[PDB]
């Protein structure tokens, strides 16, 4: 398919390696009774491993010549459940703490000690300011037009050139 | 006049200091403005005399925070033991010691981590330990999970108790410092009270019980039929059924015919041949033996009674031509300083650790210990780093003290001052044996390299070339081997197997055979010598040179912990006391590697191994270390490069752990040279440029950001290299140790 | 108690006690739904 | 293939980070302002003002030895 | 394999060489006064925007490449 | 007029009869143990002192600490192998940090610390920037 | 320029160039740097104060 | 010989006087600042460069700077 490569419910070395893994743990299996927690612990293990291989076939992954999903990162939306739909969520998780972390930091900046609200946190401040991260992109938009975000150079120490 | 003065209610109990961080300190009570603040808060948490001008309340300090202590080590203990008692196969491993691995560690199914779950034997998955707990517990006659988890609940009432007495002893009754100053009464009291009822109710504990029961369990008894350890207490028949002189009691004691008790009083050496460990009747008589010594020992000093000796007294005495006023003083030091009383402290405790590390190898205590090969080298390598973790911080308090408790007036030409007087002479001398060391020692070593390099083996130090035999060792060795008929005409058999003698072999494990020293022991023996002597050098030349040199002549002004005194006069970076510290870190770090290596190697190449039952001896590595040892070449080819094949092929099984953790302290190792190589200069000056783009958003801390100080950046890099280098070494030995054993 | 949720409320304590509730989710998220290399399900 | 070639640009990036900043900041910095009056090399400014080990041009020169050796390896 | 390391070394080396002599330049010979708006002049004037976005690409590439590197492990 | 010094390695080496050696006296009023800057503990005699030492910085180390004394009468001289002596502290009778009429300003530069020239303005001249 | 005003500092080696201050007080003597300014931050000295120049500082509104 | 300069953003607080070890600089008359009094370094020929005056200035940026140069047997330190 894509780079040359297989689905991995079409790859006999992807099915290998699951035949490879439940054959190891069933001959750790093996060496206990049928009703030792050690047994039942390994036919967990032998489950979750067949579980993950199905999960893994039915999917859209490819798998190279190893017998390993290879994922595909070039911007197509038919692998987006690889790297588009996982960045859009890190995007943003991570843009909701960044956004609240700067507003916390911009309120505290005119409180009687700003220092001091920085090594010990106002709980309910904090958590009111949280609790509106999920609007992050809209208030990031409405800041930058409203010329909050962005500061003047003139405003910023800099050093000699 | 030994008296007990205690001031109450001391301190008040509250929170309000908890929120107030930096309360102790007047300069860091005014609150950050740097995120350097935040850092000096750390460091000078428990300097308590920075904190206070009062020698008192210092004290009063010192000792809650040593109930703290107690208390942290009690729940420590109280958990080892709940782990024994609800996740563990000790009592799987009671039956057969032999075939099970001893394992006291579960991990939860998540991530796959459940790999980590070892196939260890008793219907049991787990990890692998190697602290020695099972063999502590069977020595004790524990032989149910019931008895563990008593002794874990007393652990934590213990701990509770350890608590509250320091929580009582600061704010409720805080000792005044004259209570604090009375190191008679507190000899007297720590060598008859601590050492020696402790000594005696373990010598009762292993009389009255754990002898029986391990009798019984050596002898094949199920661990299920044994009698319960009070009925030994209430049944002197049962007793008399084991060792038959309890049918005649206590009146032999009283009558002092001691000889009766020579059923379970023994002095017979060697090991016991079922569980490869010392005789139980052996260590029992020890102990009663040190009780009673510990007991005498604690009536020398004089309290209130009139007899005893008066400390201050005997030191001044003891002085001579050469030395002045001797050891007049020293009295005054170690009652006035805890600084001084700590340098003493941590150096005997180190050397202590380093003792116990020799000693339990060479004479394994607890049984099945000596076969458990894992167990041996986890202890004996802890136990060395142990020590020389404590003997470079008595080192480093030693210093301390000179920096800050040593008073010119106190120290007139007595032992103290002549030290300085001629501190040049020593520094110079010792300098000079350092590098005699090091280059004969290590020379040896290039030399080999070299001769076998350039297909000269003939010309190479070696038993087959060129020979050096520690002859010294060996005559001490045929010394302590002739011993047990001639010099200690009432010992059955050697004090250690190590010295001469048979194999001791325990399920086809070698437990101790005879360890011989040829030309490869020789040439490690002296680069230990070496590596000693230069990390003496380092630490001495700290606490010397610590209140002045030719360099900075006002170096105490300075303080004990400053970076530097400028780039002047050449450059004096590192000059101050905390940076021999410093410096003699990385060398006990090198010494006490190269000493784990050569106990690691020696021990697999010439002691442990399997011996078929006709008398064939198979060792781990097949005696390559005579051969291989000699050359830096067969240290990295033969023992780095091939006892490092169980870490690094450990993925994929229950050793895994050790392999990621290989890993990540290489790569944490590495991690530490960024800051030990660069300088705070570079990273401000970077941040600046990351506080340009801050402000350029329209927001920054008003804590400031600052890069770490001079003497913080050489702290994190040394902790990150330690943590690095010896975790590296900790892996690669428990996969390995692992697999052997 | 003033006191001590101020103490509670320090830089330290708070970010041991978040750390330990994102841990805690994570690990609880992996439990439930495992092995998930993409959203896939 | 792809991993290693991201660990080499994050060699290549870093070794001319530390190049950059120290042809940058060759002439001063906040920390140093007057640092051009020094010149390429010397030593540090002193323990003074938080403490100035390694601020000259010629350290980031000395520091971008290391990460130039490790990206080529 | 001789060749390619032996020239990828030298290339080092003088791709290091490049910045050090770079850096020595605007230490000893940048005249601001002869290069007054120029390019070589704007770089010293937005180096603060120039270390801050290098920083971060070398923050991005080290986090996420030895990132994926330690989960594959 | 030497203090009460069974003597040390510390002391003064062939620099001190070849180079320069230097000599602080200073008044006591009592018998008082000090720290030798060298190493080791000396006491001080009641009346003059004399101490040699090998370094200028030894001397006002060991002034540094008599000032703890309550001692502020001691002087500090430079005396070279031929038997000349250089007076040198308190140069002029009067503690360097007690400003004094009659002392001239040495090396001021009439403006701030940002406004020395620029290095390749003065590019082969022998001359460095803050020095022009 | 007088007690109590805030100005921007125009010194180029300053730590705060570029920032705002409060002018303490200005010396009426004829000294080279009269105007005193505190700033709410530390420089890498620890120090929060700085005498100036009148032309190295200019008013904000 | 090191070089010591004084600019004269000098406040006459006279700690670098006050720091220096090897007695390099002294306080003289001035007119220039409220103190009445600048420092001087008329004795460089003893400075070690150590730069504890530095360390002591407390003006923004320095009023005294030290410039490493010749080094002497004075000027490194040395007992010998
Ligand atoms: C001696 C030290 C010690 C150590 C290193 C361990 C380690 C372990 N124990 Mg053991 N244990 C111990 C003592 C110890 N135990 C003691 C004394 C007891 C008796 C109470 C036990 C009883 C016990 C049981 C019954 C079990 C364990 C289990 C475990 C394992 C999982 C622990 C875990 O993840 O819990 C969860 C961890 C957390 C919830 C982390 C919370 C951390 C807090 C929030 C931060 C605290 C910081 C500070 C104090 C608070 C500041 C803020 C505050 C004021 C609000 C782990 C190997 C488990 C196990 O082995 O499973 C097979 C298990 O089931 N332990
Ligand atoms: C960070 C510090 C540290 C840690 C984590 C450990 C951890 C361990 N130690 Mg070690 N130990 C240490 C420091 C440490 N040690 C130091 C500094 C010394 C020198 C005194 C020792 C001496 C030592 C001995 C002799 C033994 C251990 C044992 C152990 C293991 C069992 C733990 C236990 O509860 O046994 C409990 C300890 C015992 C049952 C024996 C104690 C016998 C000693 C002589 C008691 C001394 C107490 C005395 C009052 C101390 C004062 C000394 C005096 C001169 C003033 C465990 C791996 C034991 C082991 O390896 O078991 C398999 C063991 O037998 N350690
Ligand atoms: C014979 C009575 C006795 C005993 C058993 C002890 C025991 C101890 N004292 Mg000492 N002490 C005594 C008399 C005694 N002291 C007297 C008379 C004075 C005044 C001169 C002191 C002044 C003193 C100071 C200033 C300090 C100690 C400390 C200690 C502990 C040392 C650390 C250690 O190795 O513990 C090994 C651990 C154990 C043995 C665990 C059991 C602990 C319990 C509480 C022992 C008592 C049980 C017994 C049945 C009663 C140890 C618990 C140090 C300490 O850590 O205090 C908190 C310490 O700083 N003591
Ligand atoms: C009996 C043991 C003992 C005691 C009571 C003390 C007590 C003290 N030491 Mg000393 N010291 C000791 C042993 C001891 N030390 C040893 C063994 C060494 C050699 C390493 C030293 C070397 C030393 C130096 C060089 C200095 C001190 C200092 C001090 C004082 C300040 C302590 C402080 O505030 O740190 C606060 C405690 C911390 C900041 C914790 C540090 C955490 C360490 C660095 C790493 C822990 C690693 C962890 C175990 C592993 C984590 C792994 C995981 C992350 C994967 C205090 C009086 C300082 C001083 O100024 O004295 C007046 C000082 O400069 N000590
Ligand atoms: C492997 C790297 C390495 C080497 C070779 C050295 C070597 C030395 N260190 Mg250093 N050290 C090191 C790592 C190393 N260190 C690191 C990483 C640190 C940072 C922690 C330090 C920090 C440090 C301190 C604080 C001190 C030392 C000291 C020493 C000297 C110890 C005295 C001695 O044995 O001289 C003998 C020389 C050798 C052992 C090297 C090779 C000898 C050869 C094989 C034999 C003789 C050959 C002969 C000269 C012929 C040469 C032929 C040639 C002309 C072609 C020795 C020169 C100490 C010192 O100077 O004490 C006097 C000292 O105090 N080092
Ligand atoms: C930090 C975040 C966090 C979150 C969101 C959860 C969420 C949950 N936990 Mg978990 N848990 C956590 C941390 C967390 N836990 C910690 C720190 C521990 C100590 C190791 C546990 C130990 C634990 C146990 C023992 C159990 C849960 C269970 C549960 C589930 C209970 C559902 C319910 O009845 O209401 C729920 C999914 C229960 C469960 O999953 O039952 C099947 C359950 O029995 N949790
Ligand atoms: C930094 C790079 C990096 C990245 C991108 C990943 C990514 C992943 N790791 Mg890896 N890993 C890493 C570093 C990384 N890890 C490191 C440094 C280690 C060593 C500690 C590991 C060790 C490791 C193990 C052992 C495992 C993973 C697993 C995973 C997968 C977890 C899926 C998941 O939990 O989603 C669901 C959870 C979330 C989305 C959390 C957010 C939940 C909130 C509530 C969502 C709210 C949104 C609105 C994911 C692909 C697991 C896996 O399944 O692999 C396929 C797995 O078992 N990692
Ligand atoms: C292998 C060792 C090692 C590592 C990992 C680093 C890492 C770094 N160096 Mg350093 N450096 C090193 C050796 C190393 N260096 C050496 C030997 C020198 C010569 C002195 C230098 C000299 C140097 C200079 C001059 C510069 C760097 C910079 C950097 C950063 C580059 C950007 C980046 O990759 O961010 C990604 C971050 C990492 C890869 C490190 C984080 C590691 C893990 C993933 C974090 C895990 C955190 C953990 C969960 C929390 C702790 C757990 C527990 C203790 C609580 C990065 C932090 C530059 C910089 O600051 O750029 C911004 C920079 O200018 N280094
Ligand atoms: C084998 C162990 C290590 C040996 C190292 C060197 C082997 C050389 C032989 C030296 C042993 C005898 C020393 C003199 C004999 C001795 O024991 O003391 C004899 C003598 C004691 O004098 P007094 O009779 O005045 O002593 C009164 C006492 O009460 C002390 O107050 O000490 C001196 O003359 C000065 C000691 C410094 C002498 C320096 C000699 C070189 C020392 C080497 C470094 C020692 C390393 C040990 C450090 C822990
Ligand atoms: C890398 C390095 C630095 C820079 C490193 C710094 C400033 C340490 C940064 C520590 C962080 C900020 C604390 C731990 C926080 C985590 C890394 C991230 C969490 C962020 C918030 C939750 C606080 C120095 O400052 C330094 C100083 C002297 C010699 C060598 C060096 C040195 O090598
Ligand atoms: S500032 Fe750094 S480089 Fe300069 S002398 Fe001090 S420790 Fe050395
Ligand atoms: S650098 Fe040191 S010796 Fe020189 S003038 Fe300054 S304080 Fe004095
Ligand atoms: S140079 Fe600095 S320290 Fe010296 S008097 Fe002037 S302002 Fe004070």
């Amino acid at each position: 398919e894509i780079g040359g490569l297989t689905k991995c419910s079409e790859s006999a070395a992807f099915t290998k390696r699951l035949n490879a893994s439940v054959k190891k743990l069933e001959q750790r299996a093996s060496q206990y009774e049928a009703d030792s927690p050690p047994a039942l612990a390994l036919k967990q293990q032998v489950e979750r491993t067949q579980a993950r291989f199905d999960k893994y076939s039915r999917s859209e992954l490819l798998c190279g010549a190893d017998g390993l999903p290879h994922l595909v990162a070039d911007g197509r939306w038919s692998h987006a459940a690889e790297f588009i739909l996982p960045g859009f969520g890190f995007i943003y998780i991570s843009g909701w703490i960044g956004w609240v972390g700067r507003k916390y930091l911009r309120a505290v900046s005119t409180s009687a000690n700003p220092s001091e609200s920085e090594i010990i946190i106002n709980v309910p401040l904090a958590l009111k300011i949280m609790t509106t991260g999920y609007i992050w992109p809209i208030s990031a938009w409405q800041e930058l037009i409203s010329n909050d975000l962005v500061a003047v150079s003139e405003e910023i120490t800099v050093s000699p050139r | 006049n030994v008296q007990v003065f205690v001031e109450k209610d001391a301190v008040e109990t509250s929170f309000a200091k908890w929120a107030q961080p930096g309360h102790f300190s007047r300069t860091l009570a005014k609150g950050p403005k740097t995120t350097t603040w935040i850092w000096n808060l750390h460091a000078d948490a428990h300097d308590f005399d920075s904190q206070t001008s009062s020698l008192e309340e210092v004290s009063r300090k010192i000792f809650s925070a040593h109930f703290g202590q107690l208390a942290i080590i009690f729940l420590w203990i109280s958990g080892m033991h709940f782990h024994g008692a609800y996740f563990s196969n000790y009592s799987a491993w009671l039956t057969d010691p032999i075939s099970i691995k001893q394992s006291s560690q579960v991990v939860w199914p998540i991530v796959g981590q459940e790999i980590l779950n070892a196939d260890v034997g008793g219907n049991f998955q787990g990890i692998q330990t190697t602290s020695g707990w099972f063999q502590m517990w069977r020595a004790e006659g524990i032989t149910s999970e019931v008895e563990l988890y008593w002794t874990a609940i007393g652990g934590l009432a213990m701990s509770a108790i350890m608590l509250f007495a320091g929580w009582f002893h600061y704010h409720k009754a805080a000792p005044k410092l004259e209570w604090f100053q009375n190191a008679e009464s507190m000899m007297n009291h720590h060598l008859a009270g601590l050492l020696g009822l402790g000594c005696l109710s373990w010598s009762g504990h292993q009389i009255h019980i754990a002898l029986p029961i391990n009798k019984l369990l050596d002898a094949g008894v199920s661990p299920q039929e044994i009698p319960l350890p009070h009925e030994f207490l209430i049944n002197r028949d049962l007793m008399a059924q084991l060792y038959p002189s309890f049918s005649k009691g206590l009146a032999p004691f009283f009558g002092g015919n001691w000889g009766e008790y020579s059923d379970f009083l023994t002095f017979k050496g060697g090991l016991n041949p079922v569980t490869g460990g010392l005789w139980l009747s052996d260590i029992a008589h020890h102990h009663l033996a040190l009780s009673v010594l510990f007991i005498i020992a604690g009536h020398m000093y004089r309290t209130n009674w009139g007899i005893g000796h008066n400390m201050k007294e005997i030191l001044e005495a003891h002085k001579g031509p050469f030395t002045g006023e001797g050891h007049k003083g020293l009295y005054e030091i170690l009652t006035t300083s805890w600084h001084a009383q700590l340098a003493i402290n941590l150096a005997m405790m180190g050397s202590l650790s380093i003792i116990v590390a020799h000693h339990m190898y060479a004479m394994p205590p607890y049984p099945y210990l000596a076969t458990d090969y894992a167990t041996q080298l986890s202890l004996f390598t802890h136990h060395m780093w142990i020590g020389g973790f404590c003997v470079v911080g008595g080192a480093a308090h030693g210093a301390i003290f000179m920096v800050r408790d040593y008073t010119p007036a106190n120290n007139y030409n007595n032992l103290l001052d002549r030290v300085l007087r001629h501190r040049d002479a020593i520094i110079s001398h010792l300098n000079w044996v350092c590098i005699f060391l090091g280059c004969h020692a290590f020379g040896f070593y290039i030399h080999n390299d070299t001769m076998r390099a350039l297909g000269r083996p003939q010309d190479m130090f070696s038993d087959k070339a060129i020979q050096l035999q520690p002859i010294f060792a060996q005559w001490i060795q045929n010394i302590h081997l002739l011993a047990p008929g001639t010099t200690a005409p009432n010992a059955l058999a050697t004090t250690s197997y190590a010295f001469g003698g048979d194999v001791i072999e325990v399920g086809g494990k070698i437990a101790m055979m005879p360890i011989k020293l040829g030309t490869a022991d020789f040439m490690v023996h002296h680069i230990h010598a070496f590596t000693i002597h230069v990390t003496v050098l380092i630490l001495l030349k700290g606490v010397l040179y610590a209140r002045s040199s030719k360099l900075i002549p006002d170096k105490a002004n300075l303080g004990f912990r400053f970076p530097c005194d400028g780039p002047g006069r050449g450059g004096t970076c590192q000059s101050s006391s905390w940076d021999h510290v410093f410096l003699g870190l990385f060398w006990m770090y090198n010494s006490i590697s190269v000493v784990i290596f050569h106990f690691s190697w020696k021990m697999q190449s010439d002691v442990w191994g399997t011996i078929t039952p006709d008398g064939a001896i198979s060792h781990i590595t097949g005696g390559n270390f005579a051969q291989s040892s000699i050359t830096i070449n067969g240290w990295l080819r033969d023992f780095l490069w091939s006892q490092a094949s169980q870490v690094i092929q450990s993925y994929g099984s229950a050793s895994s752990a050790y392999g990621l953790i290989f890993l990540g302290a290489h790569f944490i190792w590495a991690f530490s040279l960024m800051f030990l190589f660069s300088g705070r200069g570079y990273w401000q000056e970077l941040i600046e440029s990351i506080v340009w783009a801050h402000n350029k958003l329209n927001f920054a801390p008003t804590i400031q950001p600052r890069a770490l100080s001079i003497t913080q950046g050489r702290a994190v890099g040394l902790a990150h290299y330690l943590l690095g280098g010896i975790g590296t070494t900790w892996a690669f030995f428990l996969a390995r140790a692992i697999s052997i054993t | 108690m003033n006191d001590f949720q101020k103490y509670l409320s320090t830089a330290p304590v708070l970010l041991t006690l978040w750390m330990t509730f994102t841990a805690g989710f994570i690990i609880e998220v992996n439990r439930f739904f495992p092995d998930m290399l993409g959203l896939y399900f | 293939d792809f991993l290693v070639h991201h660990a080499i640009a994050l060699g290549l990036h870093v070794t001319a980070l530390i190049l950059v900043k120290g042809a940058l900041d060759a002439r001063g910095s906040k920390l140093m302002p007057d640092k051009k009056d020094f010149g390429y090399s010397f030593p540090c400014d002193g323990p003074g003002r938080g403490g100035t080990c390694d601020i000259s041009a010629w350290d980031a020169f000395y520091l971008a030895m290391f990460w130039m050796l490790n990206t080529i390896g | 394999a001789a060749l390619y390391t032996h020239h990828q070394y030298i290339a080092g080396f003088l791709m290091v060489g490049a910045f050090a002599h770079g850096a020595i330049f605007f230490v000893r010979d940048y005249d601001p006064e002869l290069n007054k708006n120029n390019v070589l002049a704007r770089m010293l004037e937005h180096k603060e925007a120039i270390i801050s976005h290098l920083s971060w690409a070398s923050l991005f590439l080290g986090f996420h490449t030895l990132g994926l590197y330690i989960h594959n492990d | 007029p030497f203090p009460t010094f069974g003597g040390s390695t510390g002391g003064w080496l062939r620099a001190a009869e070849v180079e320069e050696k230097y000599a602080i006296t200073w008044t006591s009023t009592k018998e008082q143990i000090f720290e030798m800057p060298t190493g080791g503990a000396a006491i001080m005699r009641n009346g003059e002192n004399l101490l040699y030492l090998a370094r200028k910085e030894q001397c006002l180390a060991l002034s540094t600490q008599l000032r703890t004394f309550k001692i502020n009468d001691y002087k500090i001289y430079r005396i070279f192998p031929s038997g000349e002596v250089q007076y040198l502290h308190p140069k002029d009778g009067v503690f360097p940090e007690k400003v004094n009429p009659g002392r001239t300003s040495v090396n001021s530069r009439g403006f701030s610390i940002g406004k020395n020239p620029n290095p390749a303005s003065i590019k082969f001249s022998g001359i460095t920037t803050y020095e022009s | 320029i007088d007690r109590n005003s805030k100005v921007r500092i125009l010194r180029k080696e300053s730590y705060w160039f570029n920032q705002i201050g409060t002018v303490a007080t200005v010396d009426q003597s004829g000294i080279r740097y009269p105007a005193v300014v505190r700033f709410e931050s530390v420089n890498y000295a620890g120090t929060n104060t700085n005498n100036f120049a009148l032309d190295e500082l200019v008013e904000v509104k | 010989s090191h070089t010591v300069k004084i600019y004269d953003t000098c406040i006459g607080c006279t700690q670098c006087v006050r720091a220096c070890p090897t007695d390099v600089l002294e306080m003289v008359p001035w007119d220039g600042c409220k103190s009445g009094q600048i420092a001087s370094s008329p004795r460089v020929e003893d400075c070690v460069g150590c730069k504890r005056c530095e360390t002591a200035c407390p003006t923004d940026f320095l009023s005294v700077r030290v410039y490493l140069g010749a080094e002497t047997t004075r000027s490194l330190g040395l007992a010998y």
